[PDB]
RNA sequence: AGAGUGUAGCUUAAAAGCACCCAACUUACACUUAGGAGAUUCAAUUGACGCUCUGA
């Protein structure tokens, strides 16, 4: 009740968000000759990221095109710091497993 | 599928998961 | 159809791979922190050593958004 | 305070060769493709000969051009399967001591020119590297008048490393010969934002 | 040379709970289900083995 101590005990919405140098939106393109690397490669990715606490927004694909195909992926990234972008790279750039290509291109 | 071993124009071989293995596959 | 001592082989080597997988991510992160606590106490001794150095040693590099590097390879050129 | 400026380049070299996969790596290997063959969903003879013979034909590029060597460290490809440091010893007035390539630097000139500087001061060379920040990886003060040294960071993405027998002492160091080259605890550090792998 | 000293990553936890990982569902994450590893540094509250800091 409005005029007692415990007003507003049950509000919830402003518990809920529906909608210093740091990056923008970061898109990481994985073009591969292989479905289950990429994944694979993907699912690593994914895990570090949010093991390193990175907000992650879209791990989608480009459609397949065909001149064998090559299976495309994408993962979105936002919010690094200056030593953590570092870090963040070098150890994509080491943990490449067999052949495949990275991106730091940017959206649009 | 299947590890076929794969040069685009340079001499890198690189595995890919490729049917009918070929062991060899070379882009002009 | 499967038998048992393959089905056994198969758990071991899920735990051996659970070991060595654990053993490996565990590396990984003593690298992470080590040498992030080491970036952090280089950036606290260029704040301390230089009061006109570490305003410049946030800013980014422009030329990492077109960036590019190819992984590994078995046959070098 | 008269400050002695010094900064400095740890050079990277990243492992053009995959590593070896472990046994262990290799189990896993067989047991992903047998359970690929069993989740798989549906004259080959004569193809399969003349592929297999196709692949005999060509011998592989060996991974390893180290076991023949055995003293080329100051050759480029003394490994593939590991990053290299570049290490070049170094001889003070007062000090002799195997040093990280090192350069004086002026306040006129910013941390990143200074490393672009070094990056063709010692080496004499046409060598491609990359930068990826400013933030620094490491630094160590010694002093006799204060000092420091920084220990940045870069990527070679080519490099024409020309007359390779150079009369420097640039021996390319992973990770293991760095403590038995650098002892004092100022150098021997080097280690701890070197990516080990 | 001295000070702080000390449970696996964290615990005014007392050998526990969170953390951590692979496998399957996931494009992916996540969830869930299955499994995995882990420590109270050595001697009698105390001394000495290891870490951080203060100096040369």
């Amino acid at each position: 009740y409005k005029t007692k101590p415990t007003h507003g005990i049950g509000k919830y919405k402003h518990l809920i968000k529906a909608e210093d140098y740091e990056y923008g939106v970061l898109n990481i393109h994985l073009t591969a000759y292989d479905m289950t690397l990429a994944e694979s490669y993907a699912q690593y990715v994914h895990n570090l990221c949010n093991s390193l606490s990175i907000k992650v927004e879209e791990s989608y694909a480009m459609p397949t095109k065909t001149i064998l195909t090559t299976h495309e992926r994408v993962v979105q990234i936002s919010g690094l710091s200056a030593t953590f972008a570092e870090i963040f790279l070098e150890i994509i750039q080491s943990s490449l497993p067999e052949g495949v290509r990275l991106s730091v291109k940017e959206h649009t | 599928l299947y590890p076929v071993l794969l040069v685009k124009q340079d001499g890198s071989t690189i595995h890919i998961r490729y049917r009918e293995p070929r062991r060899m596959l070379a882009m002009p | 159809e499967l038998t048992f001592e393959e089905t056994e082989r198969r758990a071991l080597l899920l735990k051996k791979w659970s070991l060595y997988k654990q053993q490996e991510r565990k590396m990984e992160r003593d690298t992470i922190r080590a040498m992030l606590e080491a970036q952090q106490e280089a950036l606290e001794e260029l704040q301390l050593e230089s009061p006109k150095l570490h305003a410049e040693a946030i800013k980014r590099d422009p030329n990492l958004f077109p960036f590019e590097k190819e992984g590994p390879h078995y046959t070098p050129p | 305070s008269p400050w002695r400026l010094l900064g400095a380049l740890c050079l990277q070299r990243p492992p053009v060769v995959s590593k070896p996969l472990t046994p262990l790596q290799e189990e896993m290997a067989s047991l992903l493709q047998q359970i690929e063959i069993e989740r798989s969903l549906y004259l080959a003879q004569d193809l399969e000969d003349m592929w297999e013979q196709k692949f005999l034909q060509f011998k592989l590029g060996a991974r390893i051009t180290e076991a023949d060597e055995k003293n080329d460290r100051t050759s480029l490809n003394r490994k593939l399967d590991r990053n290299l440091v570049l290490l070049v010893r170094e001889k003070f007035g007062d000090q002799d001591v195997w040093i990280l390539p090192q350069a004086e630097w002026q306040p006129g000139e910013t941390l990143r020119g200074t490393a672009e500087r070094t990056l063709a001061t010692l080496s004499e060379n046409n060598m491609e590297a990359k930068f990826l920040g400013n933030a620094p990886c490491g630094h160590y003060t010694f002093k006799f008048l204060g000092a420091k040294v920084f220990f940045f960071k870069a990527l070679l993405l080519t490099g024409d490393f020309s007359q390779a027998g150079n009369k420097g002492h640039h021996v390319w160091v992973t990770k293991d010969e760095l403590g038995d080259y650098l002892k004092p605890k100022y150098l021997a550090q080097v280690r701890r934002f070197v990516s080990d792998l």
